[PDB]
């Protein structure tokens, strides 16, 4: 092909047009081609219904792409794995219809304030799903319903200063949950419920030590372990463990873990 | 420079950062794993790999889908800082990689080895789970070959690994000294481990 390389990979068919300052699809691309990539070119736009014709399309990257618009028509049967990091979507598209069976979906730093009810219909097979580095401030109820084998969540780094209180029902092979950098100050009563997950980040948090943290306290307490601190070196990334980490807000610095809710009710 | 392959792998470093290993002795474990890199095509195309130095948390230097030329890898792959903890948890790296390495199966026709570069003994309040991520890991079709160094190494660890699997197959050096000669037979191995890889 002329524009992009092309390479078996094993049994994939990997399509590189990757920054190459295209502004949209080039034309006749392998028809075996499984993979994609797309990013650092100049689209500002694109439309997922133009890839049709690639049938064994398993992968897409539209990453760094100024993306601020998206158009989702007909169908991808295969495709599981969508990046749409780095991009200034102003509003989160409904992959459902489209995308029956994408498993990871990847919208972290973009420009997302809200994402609509029903956000995530028809995703049944999703797993993973990123959303760190934008603007939402809260979320939409049933959110991870439609996703019931979802096992990683990324909201770090965000405006949320709310939680909806059964976010994770029905999540029982959720890992990690990643909320870090946001405005979180409580913790909804059982909002965790009593599933495992070996993997959560919740420093970086103006939490509010009253006698409603208490869920949020015996709670670290009992998972001191499975909380850690992300902490980015632009040549390292380290997920350390730290239960200490989730801090009262004001209360200097106080480990939250710690916070003796002297005075709260008995039960 | 000896013998040396080019195949269908993904190779995970976990570098122990614990002070059990001098700042000068980091450096020939760093060497170490320099040369075990010049031995294989670096590519997202044949021969992924990873660096992690480890103790209180992982510490992610290179990962699987980190597009970089070979050049530039080697490099900070040898720039990694010295740690020198007191503590560097096997278990914590484990489920480190179970969960944030090989979460989900990109490549499922290629290999996986985890190699576990342990110069020390993690506290015993940090094991609980330990059996589980190795198994985990195993059930993800991903090989442990633990590499003992020096007296510190711990070896219930590393023979726990030996039985998991066949594959998880042990290797000791008294030192870091050793490394540079073994090197050839280790990543021997891994050759044998994976498939061929067509240049």
């Amino acid at each position: 092909h002329p524009i992009c390389e092309v390479s078996k990979v094993a049994s994939h068919l990997e399509v590189n047009c990757d920054k190459r300052q295209l502004t949209a699809l080039p034309p006749d691309l392998p028809k075996d081609t499984t993979i994609l990539h797309l990013s650092e070119n100049l689209l500002y736009t694109f439309s997922l219904a133009t890839l049709m014709p690639y049938t064994r399309l398993t992968q897409l990257n539209l990453d760094r792409c100024e993306l601020t618009k998206l158009q989702v028509d007909g169908t991808l049967p295969v495709l599981g794995t969508l990046d749409l990091s780095h991009n200034q979507l102003q509003s989160l598209p409904l992959l459902g219809q489209t995308l029956p069976a994408l498993t990871v979906l990847d919208v972290s730093f973009n420009r997302l304030t809200s994402l609509p009810l029903g956000a995530l219909r028809g995703l049944g097979e999703l797993q993973e799903l990123y959303l760190k580095g934008n603007e939402l401030k809260t979320l939409p109820p049933g959110l991870l319903t439609p996703t019931p084998k979802l096992e990683k969540l990324s909201l770090a780094n965000n405006q949320l200063t709310e939680l909806p209180a059964g976010l994770l029902n029905g999540l029982e092979n959720l890992d990690t949950l990643l909320l870090q950098e946001n405005s979180l100050y409580t913790i909804p009563k059982g909002f965790f419920g009593s599933h495992l997950l070996p993997f959560a980040f919740l420093h970086g948090n103006p939490w509010l030590c009253n006698c409603e943290i208490l869920y949020f306290r015996r709670w670290l307490q009992d998972n001191a372990e499975n909380v850690y601190v992300w902490k980015q070196g632009v040549d390292v990334k380290a997920v350390t463990s730290n239960v200490a980490s989730v801090q009262c807000d004001n209360s200097d610095k106080f480990p939250v873990y710690k916070y003796p809710g002297k005075g709260c009710p008995t039960l | 420079h000896d013998f040396y392959c080019s195949r269908l792998l993904d190779l995970v470093f976990l570098l122990d950062g614990s002070s059990r290993l001098s700042e000068a002795e980091f450096e020939v474990l760093k060497a170490f794993v320099v040369d075990m890199m010049e031995q294989l095509r670096i590519s997202q195309k044949w021969v992924r790999v990873a660096v992690v130095e480890y103790h209180d948390g992982s510490h992610a230097y290179i990962g699987l889908k980190d597009r970089k030329r070979p050049s530039e890898l080697r490099r900070i792959a040898s720039q990694v800082k010295y740690a020198g903890s007191q503590v560097a948890s096997t278990s914590e790296v484990l489920k480190y990689t179970l969960f944030q390495i090989f979460s989900k199966i990109d490549r499922p026709e290629a290999s996986r080895i985890a190699l576990l570069l342990m110069a020390s003994q993690e506290p015993q309040r940090m094991s609980r789970n330990f059996v589980r991520y190795v198994q985990g890991l195993k059930k993800k079709k991903v090989i442990v070959i633990p590499v003992g160094i020096g007296p510190h190494a711990n070896l219930k660890q590393i023979r726990l690994i030996e039985k998991q699997a066949p594959e998880n197959k042990a290797f000791v050096l008294s030192s870091v000294d050793e490394l540079e000669q073994q090197r050839d037979e280790i990543v021997s191995y891994l050759c044998d481990l994976a498939p061929e890889a067509p240049p």
